[PDB]
C-alpha cells in the first residue's frame, strides 16, 4: 500500500530489498552496514536513508542507547531533506522522529517535527491530532485546546479530537461541557479512543454533576482493562499488588514507623502549628480541582522521593525523624505532607494515580466531630495522635464541616509487595 | 505539572531516554 520508492530507488529496488530484509531477519548489525553502504553509493536515496534510520533505531532497542537513538533520530531528520522524497515514507520518517523524540522527552524537539508534518500535509487530521498530543505532553493545554478546536470545525466526528477536547475542557473544570465530548468520543471507537484517562475523567465529570450513569462508564472501562477494578481506577499500576481500601498497621508490615509518628506526634504536630503561625505560605492550595468548596492547603516536606529542603527547614525535627524510614522518604510515587481543612469544605470522589503507594494518615489537630474520609463503602475519623492507612487508589471522598481547623499529617509508603527492584525502577509519580 | 493526589494531567510520568 504505501509507496516508498521514488523514480530512481526504483532503479536499485533489489539492492534495498536486500538490505531490509537483513534488518527483519533480526540481523540488524549487518543490515546497518548494508545500508550504510547504499547510502555511500546512492548518497540522495531516501529508502536507504530510512533504512539506516531504522537500523539505527532498532540498535537503540538492542544496546538501549539514548546516544544511538538520538542518532536515528537524526537520520529520519536526513531522509526529509533529500530530493524528491514520496509522501508515505516523508510522513513515516517524520513521524518516527517525532515519537522518539518523546521517548527522549526531546517534546520541545518533538513540537517542531510535528508542526512541520502539519505544515506539509495540511489536509492529514491524524496530524493535526498528534501535534494536540504533542503540546498536552509539554503542559501546553491552551495551544493544545486550538487545535482539537481547528480539527473539530473541520472534522466534526473525529473521536480522537472530541476525547481529547473533552479531556481538557474537565481540566479546565467545565464539567458539563466536558461530558458529551469525553463520551461521544469514547463512543466512537476511533483509534485512541479507548484509552483509560477518558474512562475515568468521563465518570468523574458525571459524578460530579450527579449524573448517576457514571458508574456504567466506570464498569466498561473495568471490562476493557483499563481499572483493576470498578472502586479501584488508578491507570499506574503494578499488576497483582494485593487491593483493599482499608489497610491495618501490621498489615502493611510498616509498624516501625507506625510506632514513630503515633509515639512523637506532638513534634509533629507542633511544627506544624508553628508554620502555620509564622509562615503560612508554605502551605500551597490543592490544585487539582479535587474541590467541591471549601480551603485545603498542604506543606509538603517530600514528593517523588526528594526532600524539599526549604520546607524541611520548617520542620526540621519532623524531616529528621521520618529521614529514618527509607519506606516513605524513597517512595518516589508518594509524598510527605501537612495536609489542613478547613469546615465548609467538601472534596469531590477521587482516586490517587497509581496502586504502588499506601497513605498513611497521623491525626494531629482533629475536632472532635465534622470531619470524617471515606474510602470506597467505609467512612472513618481520625484521632489525634493515631494513623489511619488506607490505599487512595481506591475512590475516597472527604467532608469537614466541624467548628475549626483540621490538620493531619500524611506519609505515604511504597505498596510493601513491591520489591526492592520495582522500588528502584518505577518511573516517579 | 504532576499528579499527587489525583490522575488530572495527561501523562503523570516524564521519562527520559532508555
Ligand atoms: O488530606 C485530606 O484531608 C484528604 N486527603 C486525601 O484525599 C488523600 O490523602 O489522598
Ligand atoms: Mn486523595
Amino acid at each position: 500500500k504505501p509507496k516508498l520508492l521514488n523514480k530512481f530507488d526504483k532503479t536499485i529496488k533489489a539492492e534495498l530489498d536486500a538490505a531490509e530484509k537483513l534488518r527483519k531477519r533480526g540481523k540488524i548489525e549487518e543490515a546497518v552496514n548494508a545500508f550504510k553502504e547504499l547510502v555511500r553509493k546512492y548518497p540522495q536515496s531516501p529508502r536507504a536513508r530510512y533504512g539506516k534510520a531504522q537500523c539505527e533505531d532498532d540498535l537503540a532497542e538492542k544496546r538501549r542507547s539514548n546516544e544511538v537513538l538520538r542518532g536515528a533520530i537524526e537520520t529520519y531528520q536526513e531522509v526529509a531533506s533529500l530530493p524528491d522524497v514520496p509522501a508515505d515514507l516523508l510522513k513515516l520518517s517524520l513521524k518516527r522522529r517525532s515519537d522518539r523524540q518523546q521517548f527522549l522527552g526531546h517534546m520541545r524537539g518533538s513540537l517542531l517535527t510535528l508542526q512541520r508534518l502539519v505544515q506539509l500535509f495540511p489536509n492529514d487530521t491524524s496530524l493535526k491530532n498528534d501535534l494536540g498530543v504533542g503540546y498536552l505532553l509539554i503542559g501546553d493545554n491552551d495551544n493544545a485546546k486550538k487545535v482539537y478546536e481547528e480539527v473539530l470545525s473541520v472534522t466534526p466526528n473525529d473521536g480522537f479530537a472530541k476525547v481529547h477536547y473533552g479531556f481538557i475542557l474537565k481540566a479546565q473544570n467545565k464539567i458539563a461541557e466536558s461530558i458529551p465530548y469525553l463520551k461521544e468520543g469514547i463512543e466512537s471507537g476511533d483509534p485512541g479512543t479507548d484509552d483509560g484517562r477518558f474512562y475515568f475523567h468521563l465518570g468523574d465529570a458525571m459524578q460530579r454533576v450527579g449524573n448517576k450513569e457514571a458508574y456504567k462508564w466506570y464498569e466498561l472501562g473495568h471490562k476493557r482493562g483499563h481499572f483493576a477494578s470498578v472502586w479501584q481506577r488508578s491507570l499506574y499500576n503494578v499488576n497483582g499488588l494485593k487491593a483493599q481500601p482499608w489497610w491495618t498497621p501490621k498489615e502493611t508490615g510498616y509498624t516501625e514507623l507506625v510506632k514513630s509518628l503515633e509515639r512523637n506526634w506532638k513534634l509533629i504536630r507542633d511544627e506544624g502549628l508553628a508554620v502555620m503561625d509564622k509562615a503560612k505560605g508554605l502551605f500551597l492550595p490543592e490544585d487539582e480541582n479535587l474541590r467541591e468548596k471549601g480551603d485545603w492547603s498542604q506543606f509538603t516536606l517530600w514528593q517523588q522521593g526528594r526532600r524539599n529542603e526549604n520546607a524541611c527547614k520548617g520542620a526540621p525535627k519532623t524531616c529528621t525523624l521520618l529521614e529514618k524510614f527509607p519506606e516513605t522518604t524513597g517512595c518516589r510515587r508518594g509524598q510527605i505532607k501537612y495536609s489542613i481543612m478547613h469546615p465548609g469544605t467538601h472534596v469531590w470522589p477521587h482516586t490517587g494515580p497509581t496502586n504502588c503507594r499506601l497513605r498513611m494518615h497521623l491525626g494531629l489537630v482533629i475536632p472532635k466531630e465534622g470531619c470524617k474520609i471515606r474510602c470506597a463503602n467505609e467512612t472513618k475519623t481520625w484521632e489525634e495522635g493515631k494513623v489511619l492507612i488506607f490505599d487512595d487508589s481506591f475512590e475516597h471522598e472527604v467532608w469537614q464541616d466541624a467548628s475549626s481547623f483540621r490538620l493531619i499529617f500524611i506519609v505515604d509508603v511504597w505498596h510493601p509487595e513491591l520489591t526492592p527492584q520495582q522500588r528502584r525502577s518505577l518511573p516517579a509519580i | 505539572g504532576k499528579c499527587k493526589d489525583g490522575l488530572g494531567e495527561y501523562t503523570c510520568t516524564s521519562l527520559e531516554g532508555f
